[PDB]
């Protein structure tokens, strides 16, 4: 939904048996070197922990695994609720030129981050863009950005305008 | 203003989302007078989940209603140690720092109705002279006041004093009674201290005997 | 269990710098934040994420986090900086607040300036004389004034009134009146006001003859 | 409760219901720590009364037999009439008063009048430091508050206004002191601006060094 | 009863004294009383200043 306003439709389907405490980590976030980030970050060359990914196309997803709101980028942030194959149960029960969104990410019940989007092409910000990785070191900032990307805490906040014309706040590092 | 009876329950209310995006985490912090701050728990309006501190695991309860856009915490079985000023805070979603501390809320109690204790006060070791010795019974750690002190069968009124009860440090009371007796009478005569507490319905008697000299 | 320790109190003088430390075990790998609380008021955030200060707080405040000690630095401390300071951190999914740190600023001692004013000419026409002795700016509240007319200590006929220290200052200001009556002010040529106080090496006396003004 | 000036009070004493009394009622007033005074008399059997010389004009003793009560009415109260009023009853013709009743406390609050302004002369001895302290005195006024401003409120750098102090009489006193450079003592006009709203008093007063 | 003060004379080009107060504690007495302190009063000081050190802080 536009305007960044979701009322009740987010699916509250999250697990608790596991001791990882992903939900318990919402209140506070650790430092860059305090969470073993570089060990995982070294999986991709400098020049879904980093931009090096091959997200697949996702049409529909069962709500039994969704944990938290599903944020998507027009690139301007947008939230999509559960839907009948409008049900108000809290989950208990395409490129912008062609419509919809290229891709986005969500947080599952098991407690891991998974992403899906458009297919890679073959350099641009409106043709091959699939996820929030607008640039190699720039992300589309949204309120729940830290939760899905705890390793980007050190990134700075920058205001950018993209061309329709979109005004949004992005996070980039030095 | 009033005293929250021990074993009762109290609630503290904080503004909360009416059922939409929150963009904040609500937490509660209490402060005993000048003793620093302590944490109790947090509650994200967006997510039904909550968090409880280890110390207060068995006395707190956090629930909120979206109809009134108001969230509150329920604390049960209040005790003397729980008297304090209660604060409410609202910080950013994931910055791990709380901002915009609300007004202070004061909650007070009056301890629990406890019975007294009697401790003998021995007289002087020898004091073998005309210097009449003194003996008494001390009453400590009782609440609420008062108590009545009566000597043997309540039939002694010559040189008997009962000082006003003082307020102990930890919200309790202390009181002492003492009499002056001729020295020579300690050899044979016996003295007994009788105390009564009405709210506790406790009557306690003791024998205040001279202590052994070896 | 985890515990953060802070010094019980600290003392400094105006214009100096005070260092407050919130040390702990491997505390340099966590984001700390400091809270300032004036007596009787709710805590107000002063620092979040070590050094990134909020908007509104003066630039004097500055802090850092490294090693096992995190420090908050104040420069040009003034009389408005007196307040308790609290440290914060997250550990094992459990908030921990450090022990209260009391920061006090010791204000300098200033000697009083004293004047004596005779009684107006008009009042004598109404049968009443009132000699007033004044003590100007002076911090240490302990002060004593003693009216002695013709070198004879007096008592029972004087009243005292004082103000409160100025906001951007710390000095009081005192004044004392000696209500007399005509046929008593008409004698005792020599009138005097004696004041004792710190700062002054010795008591200072300001006098004025009844005649010749 | 404070009785306003110019009002009246009524002190009540038990009186015979219309039969033989065998006792003469009286009144007595005692200013705080000042002894006892006589007010008036009354003889239930004979309706007549008897008033003292001092309070001849302000007193009036009347009694009602239906209620078996008698009282005296005192009008035009003044600050001097703040005291404790008693009520005694002695034998018929012996003249010694016995069975003194419980005391009654009656209070009044002075009156309202404006302040009087007198100037405090500046320094007479030449102070080369450059600080001469002026100030006007405001006293003998009631009730609170009064406001003092200098040079029509244009001078507020250094002005001190000590809080009012309760004099012994019952009125109030207040002062105000301004410090100015010595060299500017014979070239500027210093004026106090004392205003007392309840009495609608607005008075100025120049302050200058005394001639020598 | 267990402290001694010794003082010097003001320097030639100065008028300031200097004082040392020695407190002698018998062994097995200093082994207790975690906290020690020294409180001084004098003109110029707005309020008494006390300097205190814990027994085994370092
Ligand atoms: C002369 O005689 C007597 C003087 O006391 C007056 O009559 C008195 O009036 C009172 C008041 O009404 C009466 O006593 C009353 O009795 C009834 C009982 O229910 C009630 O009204 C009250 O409880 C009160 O006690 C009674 O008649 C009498 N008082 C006595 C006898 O003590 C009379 O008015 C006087 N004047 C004349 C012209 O008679
Ligand atoms: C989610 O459910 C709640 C409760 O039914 C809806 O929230 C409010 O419901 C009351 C009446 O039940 C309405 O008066 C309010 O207007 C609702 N809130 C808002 C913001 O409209 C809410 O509508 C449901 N979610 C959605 C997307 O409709």
């Amino acid at each position: 939904t536009n305007g960044s306003w979701h009322i009740n439709r987010t699916a509250l389907n999250c697990n608790d048996s596991l001791h990882t405490g992903f939900l318990a980590a919402l209140f506070y976030t650790h430092k860059f070197n305090a969470s073993g980030c570089p060990e995982r970050m070294a999986h991709c060359r400098p020049i879904p922990y980093c931009w090096h990914y091959a997200p697949r196309q996702c049409g529909t997803i069962p709500a039994s695994q969704v944990c938290g709101p599903v944020y998507c980028f027009t690139p301007s942030p947008v939230v999509v609720g559960t839907t009948d194959r409008p049900t108000y149960t809290w989950g208990e029960n395409t490129r912008p030129p062609q419509g919809n969104w290229f891709g986005c990410t969500w947080m599952n019940s098991t407690g891991f981050t998974k992403t899906c989007g458009g297919p890679p092409c073959n350099a641009t910000y409106t043709k091959c863009g699939s996820g929030p990785w607008l640039t190699p070191r720039c992300l589309v900032d949204y309120p729940y950005r830290l939760w899905h990307y705890p390793c980007t805490v050190n990134f700075t906040i920058f205001k950018v305008r993209m061309y329709v014309e979109h005004r949004l706040n992005a996070a980039c590092n030095i | 203003a009033e005293v929250k009876k021990p074993g009762s329950s109290v609630k503290v209310s904080c503004e909360a989302s009416g059922g939409t995006h929150s963009n904040y985490v609500i937490t509660w912090v209490r402060q005993a007078p000048g003793q620093g701050l302590e944490w109790m728990g947090g509650f994200i309006p967006d997510f039904r989940t909550a968090m409880y501190a280890q110390g207060f695991q068995g006395r707190v309860t956090i629930t909120a209603d979206e109809s009134t856009s108001l969230a509150y915490m329920e604390l049960t079985n209040l005790r003397s140690e729980d008297t304090a000023v209660y604060y409410c805070a609202r910080g950013p979603l994931s910055r791990g720092y709380y901002d915009y501390w609300g007004p202070g809320t004061l909650v007070t109690v009056s301890a629990s109705t406890k019975g007294p204790s009697v401790f003998p006060l021995a007289p002087s070791s020898k004091s073998t002279s005309g210097g009449t010795a003194a003996l008494g019974c001390l009453v400590k750690d009782y609440f609420p006041e008062p108590v009545t002190v009566s000597w043997n069968s309540g039939a002694l009124t010559s040189g008997v004093h009962t000082f006003p009860a003082v307020l102990q440090s930890s919200g309790l009371y202390s009181l002492s009674s003492v009499v002056t007796v001729p020295s020579s009478s300690l050899g044979t005569q016996t003295y007994i201290c009788n105390v009564n507490h009405k709210p506790s319905n406790t009557k306690v008697d003791k024998r205040v005997e001279p202590k052994s000299c070896d | 269990s985890y515990v953060l320790t802070q010094p019980p109190s600290v003392s400094v003088a105006p214009g100096q710098t005070a260092s407050i430390t919130c040390s702990g075990d491997k505390l340099g790998d966590k984001y700390v934040s400091w809270y300032q609380q004036r007596p009787g008021q709710s805590p107000v955030l002063v620092l979040y994420q070590d050094s990134k200060r909020p908007s509104g707080i003066p630039e004097r405040f500055s802090g850092s986090n490294s090693g096992n000690t995190a420090t908050l630095t104040i420069s040009g401390t003034q009389a408005m900086d007196e307040a308790d300071y609290y440290c914060q951190a997250w550990d094992s999914s459990a908030l921990v607040f450090g022990g209260g740190t009391k920061l006090t600023v010791l204000r300098t001692v200033a000697a009083p300036s004293v004047f004596i004013f005779p009684p107006s000419d008009e009042q004598l026409k109404s049968g009443t004389a009132s000699v007033v002795c004044l003590l100007n700016n002076f911090y240490p509240r302990e002060a004593k004034v003693q009216w002695k007319v013709d070198n004879a200590l007096q008592s029972g006929n004087s009243q005292e009134s004082v103000t409160e220290q100025d906001s951007k200052d710390s000095t009081y200001s005192l004044s004392s009146t000696l209500t007399l009556s005509k046929a008593d002010y008409e004698k005792h040529k020599v009138y005097a006001c004696e004041v004792t106080h710190q700062g002054l090496s010795s008591p200072v006396t300001k006098s004025f003859n009844r005649g010749e003004c």
